[PDB]
DNA sequence: AGCAGCTGCACCTTCACGGCGGGCTTGAT
DNA sequence: CAGGTAGACGCGGACATCAAGCCCGCCGTGAAGGTGCAGCTGCT
C-alpha cells in the first residue's frame, strides 16, 4: 500500500507539504506526521 | 594477466611490481638548482630495497 | 665533579637517568612528532604522526 | 692472506640510528664498509699495545627496524626526518634527506697474532670490549646495556687448541650464541654465472643485477620463477675517476698528508643465510682488496665456496 | 676620495607519474 | 600395627528449503632556493 503511482505515500504528500504549500487531507497529515514520530532518515540528494 | 587466466589468449610480455621503494629528494621545491637532469626527474632517486629477512 | 671528571679524559662515565611526572588519570602524554614532507592525498593522510 | 688463530665474540649490541641510505641506489642495511673501518679504529686503539692484529668481521643482524612511512593512496616509502637550526634572521634552512635506523648485531672478529699467551686469555676480550663501548658502528652511537635483568660477556675462543670433537664442539658452542640471527655473505660468482645464462645474443651488463631483485610474477601460463633465498643488492667498493694527487695539491682536503683521489661505488650482491648451514665459522669474515694503482677498492668474503 | 665588505633583487624548470595480489629466509635445549 | 588377588566393557542409519542486504554530506595551512651583479655605506 501506499505506492508511489497512486500519489499517496509519505515522500509525495510531504514534498507537496511543505514545497509548493497545498496541504493534503486530514487523514494524509495524520499519516504524515506519524511517519515523522516514527523517525528516519529522510533527505535528499 | 587480469582477465585472461582461464583462457589460453596470453600476450608474449609480462610486467614488474618492485615493491618497497623509496623516494629521496634532493632539490626542495626549486630542483634546478642542484642540475639539469635534476629538474628532468623532480627528486625521486628511486632507491631499491635491500633488507634483513626477521626471524620470525 | 662526576662529570668534570669525565669530561677530563679520565673515564667515560655512564650514568642512568629516570623522571616520573605526576599528571592524572587518563590524561594525554606527548611523544615526539616525525617531520613528513609527503602526506599522500586526500581522502587517507594523516597529518599527525 | 691471513688465517685467524683465535676468535674473539663481541655480545648483542644496540645502535640507535645508523645510517640507511647506503648508496645512491640502495637503502636498507648498512654497507660492510661501515664494519672494515670500524675493526681497523679498533685495531689502531688497542692493537698496538697489546701485540694483536685483529682483521674481519662477521655481521649478524639480530634485528633491524627502519625510520619510513607510506604515503596515503602509493605504494612507495619516504623517510622521517629532523627539524636543523635556522640559518640566520629567523629563516628556515634547506632540508637535507638522510635516512636512520635502529639495529641490534653482534659481530665476531678474528684475531691473529702471537701477541697471546698463556697468562693473558680472558682480560684480552674484556680490553677490547671496554673500548669498544665508547664508540659508533654506521653513525650510531652503540648502545651501553645500563642496569638491567642480566648480562652478557665476551668470549676468547681458541681455534687450533683442542681435538677435533672438542672442535666440532667449540663451534657448535659458539653457533649456539648467535643462532636466532643471519649472516650476510657476498655472491659475485652467482651474479656473473647468471651473467653468462642471461646474455642470450643481446648486450646488458646491470639490468642483470635489477633481474634478481624484481619479483617476476609474470609468465606465459601464471607463473613466478623463483630464486634461491634472499637475494640483496649491496655497496661493495669503489672505483677510480681521477689520477692520484700528490698529499699537498688537492685544495681543502681531510688532512695533508695522504694522497687523494676521486671515486664513485660499485654495485654486487649479496645473500643472507642462517649461521648454522655453513659448516665453517673461520668463514664469513670480511677482508679489503685494494690495488692501489688501477683503484678498484673492494672489500668481500674470501674463502667461502 | 678609492678598494673591501655587506644587502637587496632578478634569473631559472617543470602537471602526481597505475593497483585485486606479486619473492626469498625461522634452531636446538 | 597388618589392608587381595583376575578377566572382559556391542552393533545400524539418517542431518531441510525460501527470500531479501540503506540513503546523505564533507577531508587544513604556515616553513623548508643557489648564484651572480649593482649599489650603498664605512674606512684608510
Amino acid at each position: 500500500y501506499r505506492q508511489p503511482k497512486q500519489k499517496l505515500d509519505f515522500y509525495t504528500l510531504l514534498d507537496n507539504w511543505v514545497l509548493r504549500d497545498e496541504a493534503p487531507a486530514v487523514e494524509q497529515q495524520h499519516y504524515v506526521i506519524a511517519n515523522l514520530i516514527r523517525g528516519g532518515v529522510f533527505g535528499e540528494a | 594477466a587480469r582477465e585472461a587466466r582461464s583462457r589460453q589468449e596470453s600476450w608474449p610480455h609480462g610486467f614488474s611490481e618492485y615493491p618497497n621503494l623509496a623516494i629521496q629528494k634532493f632539490g626542495g621545491t626549486k630542483p634546478q638548482n642542484i642540475s639539469q637532469l635534476n629538474s628532468e626527474r623532480y627528486g625521486e632517486n628511486w632507491l631499491l630495497p635491500s633488507l634483513p629477512p626477521h626471524w620470525q | 665533579e662526576l662529570i668534570a671528571s669525565g669530561l677530563s679524559g679520565s673515564g667515560h662515565v655512564l650514568l642512568e637517568v629516570v623522571a616520573f611526572a605526576r599528571i592524572g588519570d587518563g590524561q594525554e602524554v606527548f611523544p615526539s612528532q616525525e617531520l613528513i614532507l609527503d602526506k599522500g592525498d586526500k581522502k587517507g593522510q594523516k597529518s599527525k604522526t | 692472506v691471513t688465517d685467524p688463530e683465535a676468535l674473539l665474540l663481541l655480545p648483542r649490541l644496540s645502535i640507535q640510528n645508523a645510517n640507511a641510505i647506503s648508496s645512491p641506489l640502495t637503502w636498507g642495511f648498512p654497507s660492510p664498509g661501515a664494519f672494515t673501518g670500524f675493526v681497523h679504529a679498533l685495531q689502531r686503539r688497542v692493537g698496538i699495545s697489546l701485540d694483536i692484529e685483529l682483521d674481519g668481521v662477521g655481521i649478524v643482524c639480530h634485528r633491524f627496524e627502519a625510520q619510513i612511512s607510506q604515503p596515503a593512496g602509493k605504494r612507495t616509502k619516504v623517510f622521517n626526518l629532523t627539524r636543523n637550526p635556522l640559518n640566520r634572521d629567523g629563516s628556515t634552512a634547506a632540508i637535507v634527506e638522510e635516512g636512520r635506523a635502529h639495529l641490534e648485531v653482534s659481530l665476531l672478529l678474528g684475531v691473529h697474532g702471537d701477541g697471546l699467551d698463556d697468562h693473558p686469555a680472558q682480560e684480552i676480550a674484556r680490553q677490547v670490549q671496554e673500548q669498544a663501548g665508547a664508540m659508533r658502528l654506521a653513525g650510531g652511537s652503540i648502545l651501553p646495556w645500563c642496569n638491567e635483568r642480566f648480562p652478557a660477556p665476551n668470549a676468547e675462543l681458541l681455534m687450533l687448541g683442542g681435538s677435533d670433537e672438542q672442535r666440532r664442539k667449540n663451534q657448535r658452542r659458539l653457533t649456539r650464541r648467535l643462532l636466532p640471527g643471519f649472516a650476510l655473505v657476498s655472491r659475485e660468482a652467482l651474479l656473473q654465472q647468471h651473467l653468462e645464462t642471461l646474455r642470450t645474443t643481446l648486450p646488458e651488463a646491470t639490468t642483470l643485477d635489477a633481474l634478481l631483485d624484481l619479483c617476476r610474477i609474470n609468465f606465459e601460463p601464471w607463473q613466478v620463477r623463483d630464486k634461491p633465498g634472499w637475494l640483496v643488492p649491496i655497496p661493495a667498493g669503489y672505483n677510480a675517476l681521477s689520477p692520484l694527487y700528490l698529499p699537498g695539491e688537492v685544495r681543502n682536503a681531510r688532512d695533508r698528508e695522504t694522497p687523494l683521489r676521486f671515486v664513485e661505488n660499485l654495485f654486487g650482491l649479496g645473500e643472507w643465510l642462517s649461521p648454522h648451514r655453513v659448516a665453517a665459522l673461520s668463514d664469513l669474515l670480511w677482508y679489503h682488496h685494494a690495488e692501489p694503482d688501477k683503484g678498484l677498492y673492494r672489500w668481500s668474503t674470501p674463502r667461502f665456496v
